[PDB]
């Protein structure tokens, strides 16, 4: 394993604000099989969105699907089975925050984890109970794949 | 391995400690220490020996407290406070809902908890802290049976219809004065949830039904609805299902449509044109909701105009008939439609709107007698009035020897309706500062807002504008002004006056000894108004 | 009062400490009042350090200039020891006096 | 009336912080209040610091030489710092 | 507390031993020599159903309400008539006296 | 009004002179005149 | 879905959004408002408040399509034991067939016969220069004075 | 005025503001021929920050390669609204407005003037104030 969270999202908007950048838009989706609020910000250039779609998400700390670590360097070469083999959209990013409600006397209930992939930042926000995996300052991959 | 010696040293330990005499597990431990082995004459001497009396020394502190003339009453709230602030912060509710399980009826002290205020106030902060306590749950409703925090307070009907009752019947004896004051805390708790909101909503459309001023309940619907508008929430299909809109499907629709918006768009106007110019009409009391008419106003005289003129005249129709068009019913019959003075109307209301949106206007010292005789219509006084709001409330308006401020010495004088709008504008200019604005001008400009509001205060609605000139002074602005104001109102005034305006205007009449209408007022005042 | 909230040290709330510290500090920390009295002896000082600045800078300026970054220190040791400010820590506060 | 040398006095409120009166409130907050003041376009600075009603403290003057023979040298050596100050940083450029 | 007529462990002593009724004598001890107020009555009870002792009750009451003797005796210090202040004090140095042989009552006659 | 900044300001400071360009005070009112305009 | 129980009180188990949040529209299509029967008693007290307040937010046609539903699932609300859900199945027993509100609560309410008899009697006695509503402020004198 | 006399100036300065622009992205043969230039580079080249469907990194990724050290840094890029700190979106920037170097990584945020230029608490100041006057030459010659 080491699938530090997985969930199925619908887009809800594709850039609320208007467009900042004319690569880059910033997905706000919603989770159906829980309640998970995602903002992210996806290169739609080489991976088109439409408002509406669905799309698999899954957050891992690696993609060997055996537990083994990574490196956090790039390996053209690599023969391992790679989890990038069931997506279409996989990024790595570095959790940089991870935001609660939580008071001085008690435990955060609701969490929002922040990561940030090369500069294209998403934001999950849900329970805590599913974002338990997460840890700031830990490298991570995003892989989605779009489902009819 | 025996727990008995350990149970032998606990016990030991416990028998040992001051006053352990009055402690009630005594039995048990008394049994653990004889059971396992100890002996019934050592404990004598753990008790006895380290009893004090220190319940009698309190006892003695008491009453030479009360010989000391302090009354006993302040001692026996204190001691009070302490047990409550201890069993506050000693407090388990497991226990209290095995108190719960013991007997569905809780043992009779909490009863005689009941009949005494100050625990029934305990009650009232522990089900604050922790919601979830059936005992506490079953105290809070026997309590308010026989400031109750707004989680609390919604939490249970009887308590929170009993709740909204008290803060209606408060609402109304305070009257449209007190109406600021009594509002946010029984908007905060209607607010305070859907359910709430919807409960509240329809039996204030119940009440207002009464036709003794059940007008005075259903504005205070007007003001929760708007603060729910405010705080991001869908007041509008509750609003819509609370009137005759079912009755009109595509009515309904197109107004719930553009309240959701927040704005109007010319698709529902084509609706609600065509369905209004035909001779069967909805009520014009359905269409006259006050968050759609603030649409009708936001978007025909803000600055632009961003209008169609083709699609203008459906707008100033619709506007015209909701405020003119008057209907008469007989027993939930609709009698007649009076179209008289939607043609008049909608022509003043054009004018206006043509003036504001010309805007190149240099032609307003021309427009001013149309625009006083428009302004006769209340619809289009407020029009205006939001209209010079939005040009004067602009930075860098101020660089002309004003005309704006005369429109509002009209719109004061033929409503007094409006009377609270334009006093919340000017006092709004009056706390805005200025920084192209040369100290001395600012100073002056602050002169002609208070002509404003002395003319304001011509019109009869003196109380709340001397009130706010009392606040502004003790609370700011230089005392010049201050002088200047008082200075202009005893111009103007002329004897006899009234127990409350000599309340208001006399303790702002004592920080200043510089000027006879003065000395000439505090010898009328003195003497008749102490 | 916002001083008071956020600088002085509060030891009369176990959950705050057990949320904050490991539990060996916490019972240590509500035990002896020997380090009650050293925190809110330190309380006192600030307040006292508080009152001078009041004097020094009456206009209630808070840019300075000064040789050693604290926040920025701080936030390197952070890092550089990846503490998880999740957790509690295991800082005796007696060992900050 | 009035003093000699001194043939204008413009009256006005502060728009900039440090000229507007700070005070401590009641909890320890700084509260910066508008207040009257005259900025004058001649000196003579012990005539009006002697003039009723003149805040005796506060009441300052850009000219140094009127602040050596009325004050001191430790307050000319301060006032003269604020001067310096004044005339570096009105561009918003910092000197240590 | 003999000295003004108040029971204490010699009395105890003698009401305990020689006595082949323990309960109902504990129970009218406890009853009887309680603190003098109505609300405590109704609450005495229920304050101690939690397992909670009167002796923490008892200790913090006496501190705080023995914090209320030594503030009013330094209010009293120069307070009024000089006649009254040490007309209150010698009384109750005189009621305070017998309890100066306690080590918990001598401060309140050091104060006086 | 405007008083004398700059390089001219410099000068006139670096100088001592027995006369600025625009000498000037800056009073502070201290009773109801730090407030009140009239008084003022 | 399966879980539609446990689905909906995910959605709407926040005990703190006391109003029904945005989007229910959405989360109460044909299948869920039939499956929502199905398993309506076992929900919780906010959780069937939210839920059947819900209803008013839907479309007029989409609420007419469900109506039978919904007046089951309103009749499933009269009978609970929460007394939100109850006052809320009184106030919606009329509400899907027309949309229209059923103002009728006077009967079986100790909460209110007294919001009747105390407020009908201070309205009765605050008959004295009544205020004005909102709406006034636009009308003119023929229609005010009506 | 105890800050930077160099900084970062013309061509460098506009091209870094488009560099480290959100949406830029390079292939891998760019990323190889831009780390050629970089004279502190370890030789190990970083994870790409998109894998599939073809692998890129951002300019973000390759000037944390050009950060040195671990230093830690927060700015505002010089069109940073006035109320994007107050509003839901303050730790995630939709202009990507507000500069974050952390730990020697730039993780988010449009470098400019107010983080490159010659400013106390600007980049290039922490860079010499943490790593010596050495590795902050390397630093300005890697910029370049």
């Amino acid at each position: 394993a080491g699938i530090l969270f997985e969930d199925i999202f619908d887009v809800k908007d594709i850039d609320p604000e208007g467009k900042k950048f004319d690569r880059v838009s910033r997905l706000h989706c919603e989770s159906e099989s829980f309640k998970m609020d995602l903002i992210l910000d996806v290169n739609i250039q080489i991976y088109p969105v439409d408002l509406g779609d669905k799309f698999r998400l899954v957050i891992a700390s690696t993609l060997y699907e055996d537990g083994t670590l990574d490196d956090g360097e790039y390996n053209p070469t690599d023969d391992r089975p790679s989890r990038a083999d069931q997506f279409e959209y996989v990024m790595y990013g570095k959790v940089y925050r991870i935001e609660g409600d939580e008071t001085s006397t008690e435990a955060a209930t609701r969490l929002s984890a922040y990561v940030s992939y090369g500069g294209l930042l998403m934001r999950l926000q849900g329970d805590a109970n599913n974002l338990h995996g997460f840890e700031v300052d830990s490298r991570v991959y995003l892989l989605m794949k779009k489902l009819a | 391995g025996e727990d008995d010696a350990e149970v032998q040293q606990e016990c030991l330990h416990k028998f040992s400690t001051r006053d352990y005499i009055m402690e009630p597990s005594i039995f048990n431990t008394l049994k653990r220490y004889f059971q396992a082995g100890g002996s019934p004459e050592n404990v004598i001497q753990l008790l006895s020996e380290n009893y004090t009396a220190v319940a009698q020394t309190v006892n003695l502190l008491a009453e030479w407290l009360i010989q000391t003339g302090v009354e006993p009453v302040q001692v026996q709230e204190t001691v009070e406070n302490h047990l409550k602030s201890l069993l506050i912060k000693h407090f388990d509710p497991r226990k209290a809902d095995s108190i719960f399980t013991e007997e569905g009826e809780t043992p009779a002290w909490l009863e005689q908890m009941i009949a005494h205020t100050t625990w029934r106030d305990l009650f009232y902060k522990l089900a604050e802290a922790h919601p979830d306590c059936l005992m506490l749950n079953f105290t809070v409703k026997l309590i308010s049976d026989a400031i109750t925090s707004v989680s609390t307070a919604c939490q249970q009907l009887e308590v929170f219809s009993r709740v909204l009752r008290t803060s209606l019947a408060t609402i109304l004896d305070g009257g449209e004065e007190n109406l600021e004051k009594n509002l946010p805390e029984f908007a905060k708790m209607v607010c305070h949830g859907e359910h709430t909101y919807l409960f509240a909503q329809a039996m204030m459309s119940v009440l207002a039904q009464e036709e003794q001023g059940g007008s005075a309940v259903r504005r205070i619907a007007q003001e929760v609805q708007r603060f729910a508008q405010e705080k991001g929430h869908d007041a509008s299909q509750i609003t819509l299902a609370l009137g005759t809109a079912a009755s009109y499907p595509r009515a309904c629709q197109a107004l719930g449509a553009m309240l959701s918006k927040g704005a109007l768009n010319p698709a529902d106007i084509t609706v609600l044109f065509k369905m209004f110019t035909s001779m069967d009409p909805p009520p014009v009391e359905l269409i006259r909701v006050p968050a759609f008419l603030d649409l009708f106003m936001q978007s025909l005289f803000k600055p632009g105009a961003r209008i169609n003129q083709d699609h203008k005249h459906k707008y100033i129709h619709i506007l015209a008939y909701a405020a003119s068009v008057v209907e008469t019913w007989k027993k939930n019959k609709r009698v007649s439609i009076n179209k008289d003075e939607l043609k008049s109307t909608s022509k003043a209301v054009e004018t206006v709107h043509n003036l504001c949106c010309n805007e190149n206007a240099s032609e307003l010292v021309a427009e001013l007698s149309t625009l006083y005789q428009c302004i006769r219509f209340p619809v289009v006084a407020m029009g205006v009035l939001k209209w010079v709001d939005w040009t004067v409330s602009e930075p860098r308006y101020f660089q002309l020897q004003p005309v704006h401020l005369a429109l509002l010495d009209e719109i004061s004088t033929c409503h007094q309706l409006l009377h609270p709008q334009v006093l919340q504008l000017l006092v709004k200019l009056f706390e805005t500062e200025h920084s192209q604005l040369d100290v001395m001008e600012q100073l002056e400009l602050k002169k002609t807002l208070l002509d404003r509001m002395v003319h304001l205060l011509s019109r009869g609605y003196v109380l709340p504008v001397v009130s706010y000139i009392r606040k502004c002074l003790e609370k700011d602005t230089d005392i010049s002004l201050i002088r200047y104001f008082v200075t202009e109102v005893l111009d103007v005034i002329a004897p006899p006056y009234t127990s409350d305006f000599v309340q208001l205007f006399l303790p702002i009449l004592e920080n200043d000894s510089i000027a006879d209408p003065v000395t000439e007022f505090i010898a009328h005042c003195k003497s008749n108004f102490i | 009062k916002a001083f008071e909230k956020k600088f002085r040290f509060d030891y009369t709330n176990e959950r705050a400490l057990r949320r904050t510290l490991q539990e060996d500090l916490v019972k240590d920390v509500l035990s002896n009042a020997h380090i009650q009295n050293e925190l809110e002896r330190e309380f006192e000082r600030m307040r006292e350090d508080r009152e001078v600045l009041r004097v020094i800078f009456p206009t209630g300026d808070s840019k300075v200039v000064l040789p050693c970054n604290l926040l920025r220190m701080i936030w390197n040791a952070q890092k550089i020891f990846h503490i998880n400010p999740r957790l509690p820590s295991d800082l005796h506060p007696i060992k900050v006096v | 009336q009035g003093i000699e040398q001194i043939s204008k006095v413009y009256m006005h409120l502060p728009q900039t912080d440090n000229k507007k009166k700070i005070i401590i409130t009641e909890d320890g907050e700084f509260k910066a209040l508008q207040e009257w003041i005259l900025e004058t376009d001649g000196v003579s600075l012990m005539r009006v610091l002697s003039e009723k009603d003149v805040d005796p403290v506060r009441t300052t003057s850009n000219d140094i030489v009127e602040i050596f023979t009325v004050l001191g040298i430790e307050a000319v050596r301060k006032a003269l710092e604020r001067e310096l100050y004044h005339v570096i940083s009105f561009d918003g450029s910092y000197v240590n | 507390l003999q000295d003004l007529g108040v029971a204490n462990g010699e009395d105890l002593k003698e009401t305990l031993t020689n006595c082949t009724e323990p309960l109902k004598a504990i129970e009218q001890f406890q009853t009887e020599n309680g603190v003098l107020l109505p609300s405590l009555q109704s609450a005495l009870p229920f304050l101690d159903l939690h397992g909670t002792p009167r002796l923490e009750f008892h200790q913090s009451v006496f501190d705080e309400l023995r914090d209320k003797l030594l503030e009013r005796v330094s209010a009293i210090a120069s307070e009024g008539k000089a006649e009254e202040r040490y007309k209150k004090l010698e009384d109750l140095l005189e009621k305070s006296f017998s309890l100066v042989k306690m080590p918990s009552l001598q401060p309140v006659v050091m104060c006086v | 009004k405007n008083v004398t900044l700059g390089v001219p300001r410099l000068k006139e400071l670096i100088n001592i002179s027995k006369k600025p360009k625009t000498p000037s005070l800056t009073v502070f009112l201290l009773g109801q005149s730090a407030r009140d305009a009239e008084r003022a | 879905e399966s879980d539609t129980g446990l689905w909906l009180h995910n959605k709407l188990g926040a005990t703190d959004e006391l109003w029904a949040p945005p989007s229910i529209a959405s989360l109460l299509t044909a299948a869920v408002i039939d499956n929502i029967r199905l398993c309506f008693h076992g929900l919780s007290s906010a959780v069937k408040l939210k839920l059947l307040l819900g209803t008013l937010h839907l479309p007029r046609r989409t609420v007419d399509e469900m109506k039978g539903a919904l007046m089951e699932i309103i009749q499933l609300a009269s009978l609970d034991s929460d007394p939100w859900v109850l006052m809320v199945a009184d106030i919606l027993k009329s509400f899907p067939d027309t949309g229209s509100l059923n103002l009728e609560l006077e009967e079986q309410n100790p909460n209110v016969q007294d919001i009747l008899g105390e407020l009908r009697e201070k309205v009765g006695e605050c008959e004295a220069s009544a205020m004005l509503p909102l709406e006034c402020q636009y009308l003119n004198k023929n229609a005010l004075t009506t | 005025s105890n800050r930077p006399v160099m900084g970062i100036v013309q061509d460098t300065l506009t091209a870094v503001r488009k560099f480290t622009k959100r949406d830029v992205f390079l292939e891998r043969g760019e990323v190889m021929n831009l780390l050629m230039f970089l004279s502190t580079w370890d030789g190990k080249v970083p994870q790409p920050a998109i894998l599939k469907p073809r692998p890129l990194w951002t300019g973000k990724q390759i000037f944390s390669l050009i950060i040195p050290g671990h230093i830690n840094c927060i700015r505002t890029h010089s069109t940073h609204p006035d109320d994007e700190d107050s509003g839901p979106y303050k730790h995630i920037s939709p202009g990507d407005t507000k500069v974050v170097v952390e730990n020697g990584e730039l993780i988010m945020g449009i470098l400019c003037k107010k983080s490159l230029g010659t400013s106390a608490g600007s980049l290039v100041h922490i860079s010499y104030l943490e790593m010596g006057h050495d590795i902050t030459r390397l630093f300005y010659s890697n910029i370049q």
